[PDB]
């Protein structure tokens, strides 16, 4: 009743930032609150979502709740790097964690980081999105 | 919209803070402690 979905999702996410489950990478955590997400505000959406994107947030239950849970990520992963966000495309497909791949200026900032892998854990609920991006080089 | 942005900062200062609390507990309450923890943060949240 007091512990719902949302909160496991966000614990899990928490509890694998710890220096005993994964250190020596680049750490970025994303809050954004979805009422922060007009939908409606198409440019916004085109300019920082890429359109495979936009298709796989349209189709869920909650449009607004999917595309904070997105946007969270990009800026998760923007901050784990450390240098728009059109460039970090995340490809999330149904009970699966969602893959992170670079195209622009984001991928060879990647390169002269010297960045390999970006793993991206998402929680998105009524009230806010939160994204966990650790990157290890 | 401007109080929107405090409140996100305010949540990523308070995961963070978490996180750091969470580093001390040992590795068998980890778990409890952190749902506790951030279910009283998504109220926070909400409240605010």
């Amino acid at each position: 009743s007091y512990i719902n979905a949302n909160t496991i999702e966000t614990a899990k996410m928490i509890e694998n930032m710890t220096k005993e489950k994964v250190s020596n990478g680049g750490v970025g955590v994303d809050v954004e609150l979805i009422t922060s997400i007009n939908v409606e505000n198409d440019t916004f959406i085109e300019r920082n979502f890429t359109p495979q994107e936009i298709e796989y947030c349209s189709a869920q239950p909650s449009v607004q709740s999917s595309f904070a849970g997105t946007w969270s990520a990009k800026e998760a992963v923007f901050k784990s790097l450390g240098v728009a966000l059109k460039d970090i495309e995340i490809v999330r497909v149904n009970k699966n964690a969602p893959a992170v791949e670079l195209h622009g200026n984001a991928k060879k900032a990647a390169e002269e980081a010297g960045v390999t892998d970006v793993k991206v854990s998402i929680s998105h609920d009524d009230l806010q999105a939160v994204a966990v991006a650790v990157s290890t080089k | 919209v401007t109080r929107e942005a405090q409140i996100k900062d305010w949540v990523e200062n308070e995961l963070e803070a978490l996180k750091l609390e969470a580093e001390e507990i040992p590795s068998e309450d980890q778990n409890e402690f952190l749902l506790e923890r951030t279910r009283e943060i998504h109220n926070e949240a909400e409240s605010q």
